[PDB]
């Protein structure tokens, strides 16, 4: 995620809880000040397949800080034969952002994901100190933090069904995007199911 | 000012798939004292001789049942220097864990990093491998666990398994014998009986030791709690 | 003692089955052969008393030394292989120095005979170095602890001193010292006291003629090792040939 | 002493090589096996462990098969003890190599890395070479599929399906007989995996206990390492029976 | 015992033998029996007693490091058994450690925390021929802060556990029997009975005896928890006590 | 005055040079910053027994200087041959440890006097902490250059065979201005001579001005 | 985000804070716990940059964890002081942790207050943060000379429900931990009195802003 | 708009690039023509833009590490994977606030899934994309590619559109330059044009 | 920045102190202690600030600890001393913190050093000091006469303690004053939660 500012990147991100599924929803473009690069590019990642990890500001420290996660993720994803579960990764993420001194990560982590091969959902922001947080609300997050997250408490319930979340969500990066400035420049919305995740592309420019 | 001496390859492979001088080693463990571990699986004791045959044994914190963290706890057969190490070794590596995860070190995890130490010291010239092997306790996964790490480096998955004075004889009769779905109460009786039949001579509260590991935590048995449990069964 | 050339001595890590290496056994052996070096610890100081070979009129103080001032108030007398003896002397004079800096006072010869004992067995344990082929003693007059008198062998044990002597006869020079009562003296009737010991009991079969050159840390040098007074060098040399007749 | 001594190891001997090093191999003959074998659209890693016992708990999957990274996977032939300290360097290298690259690490290029520090020792440190001789699989786009070998010696070898461990000579002319260049999928190359494990081990009978299988398969953009659970590898030990009469007809 | 056979380069290096012995290490016990130490042990509830004998070749000596009574730590103390040129140099690496364990734990240190830290040191010796173990012996003695006075011994090797009562030197096994005795009997635990059950075992085991000058009893009583020795005189008091008891 | 990151100072320290022997003049007053610290305080160290060390400048950074010149005595005596120095050889050395320490940002003037007469060679030396150093036959600095040194340089140039008497009348001048015009001391010294076969210095004595500065 | 405080009954220490954890200055987690358990019986209060705090907290959790094994005798807060005291020192500032480190340590009972750089002073009531002020008011009122467990529980209660009142990011929950020589007490709620809520109400817009065109299910 | 100006359109069987050739000192352009475009090889093309100077530095490490690939192998590296790899390594660079920022313009061939190019910013941004231009030159011409040509439009077209481009820059731009050079890519290699 | 002070009787010193350990412009803490442990023998008189005296307090701690077992159990003051004068070697102006040392080593006699922020070591007759002792300076001189007998130096030092607290404005609550022997340190507290008070002005 941000919470430094660019104005060589920046992006933003609003999650919203279900019970049993967890929605991300996300930008697609990518700016940098009177600067674009694609009309559409991944931002979250599966790295143990069907959870996620996104990375915001700039293409390099988004790509950077989530093989970097995968680092450590993978000595438990051997060890243990289950996949790593959403506590595990939690504190992991966080660790990243810990190994700095004084200035820290620079993309500052919020992640989404279910708990593996079980379905207790999970959210959580992190700040870019090693401050730990436990959230299972709702996060937003970006730059403009207050503004992903005041949206994405409103929308939903702590069970509405998926389809309704989804719907929410696509809304949601609208009203958001005419609260920025102008970034834009294609719409992806995530529903984390159980073993599946949506994606889903919205229409525009 | 400065030391040499034996900096040359001191370890010649053997075709066995182990190399010679920590076969050695082996029999050091198996000369070592009695040690006996069963997963109970609703826990995981483990017990250990508390003597090392002087039979002046005044035991209050000075155990070979040590806690290392919050639900992992080592027993050990053979050299002491060698233990202390891994005692030390092992609370940073748990803590290590207990950093980036919150949680401490998973039983498969804290035995690859022990493991690459003893065999660092074979390797290497002028060092000697540890004559030490460990059962390794731990509740992870939601089940517990019991490994086996041998004074080599390798390891070998064990549901229960015996060290000391007559080992050999120790895993076949375990391999047949071992017990699941086992009450706390329980685990001690089986562990008890377990070790009478590996360790000879008197038992009564200050010739053995036992440390049970479950879902409240890792802790070590008063020495009075061994006593009723040793009474009790044949 | 135990030693043989064959076995147990090849590297110089190598632990000998008896328990104590051979090697600080053949250490011990040529202080045994080397001349006798006493120093004599007093009241108000500390009187060193080393023989100075002389081999020829053609040797000046520099030749063939055995008093170092290991600081500038405390002492070091050798006996033994000197070359072994004078590279010791450099580290120690080195260990010193580190410490006044630090420190700042008057060292204790108590702590300074820990450090080197242990640094001695050091030498033993290692591969790259051998052990020390000299027995020697630390003597000094601080105001902080008095007077002080140590002596460390080449196996790395400190043990504290009234009074030692090594030479060639270790033990003759030990209960000579006994007889006489040191706290009768000051500082100024030990200078005679060590100075005939040295004659006795050294036996020529390798010196042709010796010069005692004696060294005081005491009364009238003020807590630094400075050479012996000349009153008192003159005081010390009549008594020693007295001592003979 | 040590002046006195021969081991021979940064030394060269009469040979014109080091007994160290030739002495590796011996150890790796008597100790499990494992092989790699080449499909048309995965790759699979198929290993016995180096535990004969009859009773094994599972506290750790990875016995012979570590699966290092998301685009990679092992195998050990040898002795465990230097494996652990193989298996910690490579979960670094093979994230390293990840994070710059942000592509499948190519299975060569791995091999050739590591094969540096096996020789490394052998010729200087005064330490010996490595007991193992870990067996990569690995995809990259410009190879494509792929199966590396290493060797205690520095030795690297591209390979299509090979085995090394116990009874090695055998086993590569028996994959090579069930399975030519390009032929077999990956579902059917998994059960002429466990084929070969049976006939070849140190100690026989071949169980869900003594085995480990492991699948490099591509997902749906995504490379998708995976041990399989003993439950799985037990459905293909069953498919090994069927395999046997496949190979002859 | 064994010597060893060779199928590394074990003859002069400590790596295993098919007992399991260390070569090094067991020529660290004939160590002690160079120096001539031999210490007994008591634990009680009153105090943590060891006695050992003191080395005298001449009568010219300062009391300071020919002792063999070390302060490790100002409440916890302990002995050096065996060659005395091997004690000094561990002594020398114990204090820089004690030292440590000063700036990281802050204050004064549990005698099984005392002990351990030695022991993985220790363990860097015992694994090495590098640098040849430290063929001497320590009995770690003081009052642990809640659970009491506790008698530890440490080997060469570095191998500690807890006792009802150790012993160390020249023989630990035909000591520890004859202390054994002497813990079946379990005296009511004062000042002067386990000081005086310490001073009776180290002259039984020998058939040599001796005057109280002669030897150096160091305690650490429940009355000040700081490491002290008695002295001539107040070892004496025990010693004529001793003579009335039977 | 003159002295850049100073806090105990030692004010002032008189060195002139007579045919074999110095007389050094410096306060026992030794102001932790304004306030008198410490009433009485003998600036004299023993370098060795043939060789006298006395300073002026901040006395944190004589203690520092007091170190260094110790060690090297140190050496000397090291040997076994049982040398004392030379007074040029230690003074030097030190110099230029005075040009590596300027980089780091404690400063340093310090100012030491070396007389000493060793091994056969006479030295009459001053040391700085900006390492200006050379013989001389009269020299002082810091807050001894600002005040006093002129005068004693502007009657040592046609009369360069002042004798230790003539000088004493005027140390005793000098310091009335010092008790006066510095903000460091009221007065008090420490009467040092060094030689070059023994180190001379009678305890810290009172001394207390004369006033007629309230005339006109 | 963290505002800690302690009152002594004439024991070891009830450590009080009200709960909420920060995302810089905007709410990441309404209340969950921010007053830590280290391995089993130390308990760190936190104040100022909350960050620092749990970052030296933790290595000292790993230091404390090696005495406690071998001795089985009380987590040793000066070892735990001397690790913090150590690292602050050296750059002269690095972080500013302001830290309530509280356990009954061997032989007698030890409370320590780690600031910003070093200290090795032994106070036995100490309150952090910037309102240190507001917790040791309620303290002062409550506590004359000698206090019970009990006692020591009412006015931690109401140190907690000053920070709440006094700086909003702390709110909700009055967390009271109580840390002994073996009795070590983490339970969340202790007093509620407020707590943060979803609405009852719900509006959303579901499809009259929502715009799509594109789906595909990968794993 | 961030630093000195380069610009590159692949249209996927063609790439149309051309930079400026000035690295300059005080007022005078000291050479006519300066290289700004390197070959690693004659099918990977890497044009470095930034700083005069660092541009340099930066593509020689990188250089030799990308031939050591090319040693071992004796076959093509990924060199899509390449182009970011160093750009991983400048991440690592970013935190530090010493400018050692490239924008950089990788053209490669790859062997098996085809033709790749790779677009940096100066804060470091990989895209695979249609057409991009570092600094003032890709405010230049970004706006007015959607309009004018498409993603596969015609080499005389594009040539064509380029030659105004460089006249605008000459016209407009506080940085013209009189030389620029012009280089074609066919589906596979590269051939030099006629110099504008 | 509360006072330190030393006054010399001729076998062991008695020093008194005023208590604050402050957080900045609020003081976080007066329940504390102004002699920690800084061996298990020696004592230093400890105010100011509360890392200032710190660094140094530790590190004479580890150096004293060496030299206590190796000497025989009592250290040097002159050695003491000197290791606080290096942390305040690097910290030259950084740190105001200057700390009262007193003690009986086996030197001999009683012996009172003045350990300053500088760098400097001296052994003197009493000093007191701080960055407050600029404030208290004329009191602790009119009490300091030559050879100032114990039982007069228990009503001086204490004196100077409460005339620091009530004029300080870095001062507060509570006296803790610490006489130090050869047996131990030992801390007393002279309260001030009772009202005593240097007289008002008009």
């Amino acid at each position: 995620m941000s919470v430094m500012s660019y104005n060589g990147g920046a992006v933003m991100a609003m999650k919203g809880k279900n019970c049993v599924a967890i929605a991300a929803d996300r930008r697609f473009g990518i700016q940098a000040q009177m600067v674009t690069t694609d009309f559409q590019k991944i931002f979250p990642m599966g790295d143990r397949l069907y959870i996620g990890l996104a990375g915001l500001a700039t293409d390099v420290q988004t790509v950077a800080q989530r093989l970097k996660f995968r680092l450590n993720l993978y000595e438990l994803k051997e060890g243990r034969q289950i996949k790593p579960y959403t506590l595990m990764s939690m504190v992991a993420n966080l660790l990243y952002e810990k190994r700095f001194g004084p200035y820290y990560t620079e993309p500052v982590i919020a992640g989404l994901d279910p708990k593996t091969f079980k379905p207790f959902i999970c959210s959580l922001d992190l700040i870019g100190c090693p401050m730990v947080t436990d959230d299972f609300v709702v996060s937003g997050t970006c730059s403009e933090q207050m503004y992903g997250m005041c949206e994405s408490l409103w929308e939903p319930n702590m069970d509405p069904e998926h389809l309704f979340e989804t719907i929410s969500q696509a809304m949601l990066n609208a009203v958001d995007r005419d609260a920025v400035s102008g970034m834009g420049v294609i719409v992806h919305i995530i529903e984390k199911d159980k073993i599946t995740t949506r994606t889903l592309k919205a229409r525009m420019d | 000012m400065a030391e040499r001496g034996y900096s040359f390859s001191l370890t010649t492979f053997s075709p066995s798939g182990k190399l010679v001088q920590i076969e050695y080693a082996l029999a050091a463990v198996a000369g070592g004292a009695p040690s006996v571990g069963i997963k109970a699986a609703n826990g995981v004791v483990l017990a250990t001789e508390k003597k090392q045959k002087s039979i002046l044994y005044d035991e209050r914190s000075v155990h070979k049942v040590e806690p290392i963290t919050k639900h992992i706890g080592l027993v050990y057969s053979g050299m002491g220097p060698d233990y202390r190490v891994l005692v030390h070794r092992a609370r940073k590596l748990a803590q290590q864990y207990y950093l980036v995860y919150q949680e401490p070190i998973p039983t498969a995890q804290l035995v690859q990093r022990v493991a690459s130490v003893m065999q660092e010291y074979t390797q290497s010239g002028g060092v000697r491998p540890f004559g030490v092997s460990l059962l390794i306790c731990g509740w992870n996964e939601g089940r517990p666990y019991l490994f086996q790490s041998d004074p080599s480096g390798a390891y070998f998955a064990w549901k229960a398994t015996a060290m000391g004075k007559n080992y050999v004889n120790g895993k076949t009769f375990l391999e047949k014998r071992y017990n699941e779905d086992l009450e706390l109460e329980d685990a001690i009786h089986t562990a008890i009986l377990t070790l009478k039949e590996s360790f000879e001579g008197q038992m009564t509260e200050d010739n053995i030791e036992v440390g049970i590991c479950n879902e409240a935590g890792f802790r070590r048995l008063t020495p009075t709690e061994v006593r009723d449990y040793l009474a009790a069964i044949a | 003692m135990s030693s043989i050339g064959t076995g147990y001595d090849l590297s110089a890590s190598t632990f000998s089955p008896d328990g104590r290496v051979f090697q600080v056994e053949y250490a011990m052996k040529a202080v045994e052969n080397s001349s006798t070096a006493i120093g004599i610890r007093c009241k108000d100081g500390v009187v060193f008393g080393v023989e100075k070979l002389v081999l020829s009129k053609l040797y000046e103080e520099g030749s063939n030394k055995r008093l170092f001032n290991v600081d500038r108030h405390v002492g070091m007398a050798v006996a033994g292989l000197l070359a072994d003896a004078r590279s010791l002397a450099d580290i120690a004079r080195e260990e010193a120095s580190n410490f006044r800096s630090n420190f700042g006072y008057n060292i204790p010869l108590k702590h300074l005979a820990d450090r080197v004992a242990m640094y001695v067995h050091a030498y033993t344990l290692y591969s790259a170095v051998r052990p020390f082929g000299c027995s020697f003693m630390l003597g000094s007059y601080s105001v902080n602890d008095g007077a002080q008198l140590y002596m460390i062998d080449p196996s790395g044990v400190s043990y504290g001193y009234w009074g030692c002597a090594i030479g060639k006869a270790r033990q003759a020079a030990k209960t000579e010292i006994e007889k006489l009562q040191m706290k009768e003296m000051t500082c100024r009737d030990v200078v005679k006291e060590v100075a005939k010991i040295i004659y006795i009991v050294h036996d020529e079969v390798k010196d042709k003629a010796f010069e005692l050159e004696l060294s005081w840390v005491g009364e009238l040098t003020k807590g630094r090792h400075e050479i012996v007074p000349k009153d008192v060098r003159e005081e010390a040399e009549k008594y020693a040939k007295e001592s003979l007749k | 002493m040590s002046r006195r001594y021969d081991s021979r190891t940064t030394i060269f001997s009469p040979e014109g090589r080091l007994y160290q090093v030739e002495y590796a191999m011996e150890a790796i003959g008597h100790a499990g096996t494992c092989l790699g074998i080449l499909a048309n659209d995965g790759v699979l890693l198929a290993a016995e462990r180096r535990n004969i016992h009859k009773l094994l708990d599972e506290v750790f999957f990875s016995e012979k098969i570590y699966k290092l990274n998301e685009d990679m996977a092992c195998s050990v032939a040898g002795i465990t003890s230097d494996a652990n300290v193989l298996t910690n360097e490579l979960r670094l290298i093979a994230q390293r190599y990840l994070l710059q690259y942000q592509e499948p690490i190519p299975c060569e290029q791995l091999v050739t890395a590591l094969c540096d520090i096996k020789q490394a020792y052998t010729q200087f440190g005064g330490k010996r070479p490595f007991g193992v001789s870990l067996l990569y699989i690995g995809w990259d786009k410009h190879y494509g599929f792929q199966l590396y070998q290493s060797d205690p010696s520095g030795n690297y070898g591209g390979w299509k399906a090979t085995c090394i461990g116990n009874n090695s000579a055998a086993a590569v002319s028996m994959l090579k007989q069930d399975y030519k260049e390009g032929e077999m999928t990956l579902k059917s190359a998994l059960a002429l995996a466990v084929k070969v494990l049976n006939k070849t081990m140190d100690v026989s009978k071949l169980s869900a206990e003594k085995v480990e299988i492991a699948t490099l398969t591509r997902e749906n953009g995504k490379t998708v390492i995976r041990v399989l659970k003993q439950k799985e590898v037990e459905q293909l030990i069953k498919k090994h029976e069927e395999e046997e009469a496949k190979a002859e007809r | 015992m064994s010597r060893g056979s060779s199928a590394g380069f074990d003859r002069h290096i400590t790596i295993f033998s098919p007992e399991g012995r260390l070569y090094q290490v067991e020529y660290a016990f004939k160590a002690i029996n160079q120096g001539g130490l031999t210490s007994v042990a008591v634990r009680g509830k009153d105090c943590a007693v060891i006695v050992t004998q003191k080395k005298v070749p001449d009568k010219l000596l300062d009391s300071s490091t020919v002792t063999h009574l070390f302060k490790i730590t100002e409440n916890i103390g302990c002995v050096m058994t065996g060659m005395t040129a091997d004690s000094r140099s561990q002594v020398q690496r114990a204090r820089y450690e004690a030292a440590n364990w000063k700036y990281k734990y802050g204050y004064e240190i549990p005698v099984d925390m005392l002990c351990k830290r030695i022991a993985d040191i220790s363990q860097v010796y015992t694994q090495n021929a590098e640098m040849r173990p430290l063929g001497c012996c320590m009995i770690l003695i003081g009052i642990d802060e809640e659970q009491g006075p506790q008698v530890y011994k440490c080997d060469p090797a570095g191998y500690y556990c807890g006792f009802k009562a150790t012993a160390a030197g020249v023989k630990q096994t035909e000591s520890t029997s004859f202390l054994e005795k002497k813990v079946k009997k379990k005296f009511d635990w004062t000042f002067e009975q386990t000081v005086e059950t310490a001073i009776t075992c180290l002259s039984t085991v020998l058939s040599i005896d001796f005057k109280p000058s002669e030897i150096e009893v160091g305690v650490v009583t429940v009355e000040n928890p700081k490491f002290r020795i008695l002295t001539e005189a107040e070892i004496d008091a025990h010693l004529v006590a001793l003579a009335e008891r039977d | 005055t003159q002295n850049p990151m100073v806090t105990g100072t030692s004010v002032l320290g008189v060195k002139f040079d007579c045919g074999v022997v110095i007389a050094a003049d410096m306060l026992g007053s030794y102001g932790s910053l304004a306030r008198f610290r410490n009433i009485s305080r003998i600036m004299r160290v023993n370098d060795s027994t043939m060789l006298g060390a006395s300073g002026d400048y901040a006395d944190f950074q004589y203690l520092k200087q007091v170190l260094g010149q110790m060690v090297i005595d140190e050496e000397l005596f090291g040997d076994g041959h049982s040398y004392s120095p030379r007074a040029i050889h230690s003074w030097l050395t030190r110099a230029m440890y005075s040009r590596r320490s300027k980089m780091n940002p404690l400063w340093n003037t310090k100012v030491i006097g070396g007389y000493a007469g060793g091994e056969s060679f006479l030295g009459y030396v001053d040391m700085l902490g900006v390492a200006y150093e050379a013989p001389s036959l009269a020299t002082g600095y810091g807050a001894y250059l600002a005040q006093p040194l002129l005068r004693e340089v502007l009657e040592k140039q046609p009369v360069l065979s002042q004798t230790e008497a003539r000088e004493l009348v005027e140390r005793c001048m000098r310091v009335l201005y010092y008790r006066d015009a510095r903000s460091y001391n009221r007065f008090q010294v420490a009467t040092v001579t060094e030689k070059g076969v023994e180190i001379e210095g009678p305890l810290s004595a009172q001394t207390n001005w004369d006033i007629a500065h309230m005339i006109s | 985000t963290t505002i800690a405080g302690v009152v002594y009954k004439d024991g070891i220490v009830l450590g009080a804070d009200t709960r909420a954890t920060e995302g810089m200055v905007v709410a990441d987690k309404n209340c969950s716990k921010i007053h830590f358990i280290s391995p089993n019986i130390y308990c760190c209060g936190a104040g100022t940059a909350a960050d620092t705090d749990m970052t030296t907290q933790l290595i000292s959790s790993n230091l404390e964890l090696h005495s406690l094994t071998t001795g089985r005798l009380p987590r040793v807060v000066t070892a735990n002081r001397m690790l913090k005291q150590m690292l602050f020192r050296y750059q002269g500032y690095i972080g500013a942790a302001l830290v309530l480190g509280g356990v009954d340590v061997t032989g007698p009972h030890l409370y320590s207050i780690y600031p910003h750089g070093s200290t090795d002073k032994l106070p036995y009531v100490t309150m952090g943060s910037g309102s240190l002020a507001a917790m040791a008011v309620f303290e002062d009122k409550f506590r004359p000379d000698m206090e019970e467990e009990e006692a020591k529980k009412l006015v931690s209660e109401a140190i907690a429900a000053g920070i709440f009142n006094d700086l909003g990011s702390g709110s909700n929950i009055d967390l009271c931990v109580i840390s002994k020589s073996k009795l070590d007490f983490l339970r969340p709620y202790s007093v509620p009195n407020k707590k943060g809520t979803r609405f009852g109400r719900y509006r959303c817009e579901k499809g009259t802003t929502a715009v799509l065109t594109e789906k595909v299910t990968p794993l | 708009m961030e630093y000195l100006i380069g610009i590159q359109g692949p249209d996927y069987v063609l790439v149309a690039s051309d930079r400026v050739a000035a690295s300059n000192i005080v007022q005078m352009k000291d050479d006519h023509d300066k290289m700004f475009k390197m070959s690693e090889k004659i099918l990977l093309l890497c044009v470095g833009e930034a700083g005069d100077t660092v541009q340099f530095a930066e593509y020689i490490q990188k250089n030799v590490q990308l031939y050591k690939m090319r040693n071992g192998y004796e076959l093509s590296p990924t060199a899509a994977a390449n182009f970011t790899r160093r750009n991983l390594a400048d991440c690592l660079r970013s935190r530090t606030p010493y400018h050692v920022n490239l924008l950089l313009a990788g053209y490669d061939e790859h062997e098996g899934p085809a033709l790749y190019y790779m677009d940096y910013l100066a804060a470091l941004a990989k895209a695979p994309f249609a057409a991009h231009g570092y600094g003032a030159f890709l405010t230049l011409s970004i706006l007015d590619r959607y309009y004018t040509p498409t993603i596969s439009r015609e080499r005389a077209v594009e040539l064509l559109r380029k030659c105004l481009e460089e006249l605008q820059k000459r016209f407009i731009l506080n940085l013209p330059t009189f030389s620029v050079r012009v280089i074609d890519k066919d589906g596979i290699h590269n051939l030099e044009n006629i110099t504008f | 920045t509360t006072i330190m002070a030393v006054q010399f009787d001729g076998g062991v010193v008695l020093g008194a102190d005023s208590r604050t350990t402050t957080g900045s412009y609020i003081a976080n803490r007066v329940t504390d202690k102004l002699t920690p442990i800084h061996d298990h023998i020696f004592c230093c008189r400890s105010g100011s600030a509360a890392d200032t005296q710190a660094v140094a307090d530790a590190v004479t701690y580890q150096l004293g600890f060496h030299s206590i077992e190796l000497n025989e159990p009592p250290l040097v003051h002159t050695a003491a001393s000197l290791f606080k004068e290096m942390c305040y070697r690097y910290r030259e102006d950084l740190m105001a913190g200057i700390i009262i040392a007193g003690w009986d080593p086996q030197e001999g006699g009683q012996v009172y050093s003045v350990p300053m922020g500088g760098m400097m070591v001296r052994q003197s007759f009493a000093i007191g000091g701080s960055g407050s002792s600029y404030i208290y300076g004329y009191v602790d001189a009119t009490y300091r006469e030559g050879m100032t007998k114990d039982e007069c130096l228990q009503f001086t030092a204490n004196a100077l303690a409460l005339a620091m607290e009530r004029d300080g404005s870095s001062g507060g609550v509570i006296r803790l004053a610490a006489i130090q022997q050869s047996g131990v340190e030992r801390q007393v507290l002279l309260g001030d939660q009772i009202p005593k008070v240097t007289i008002s002005t008009l």
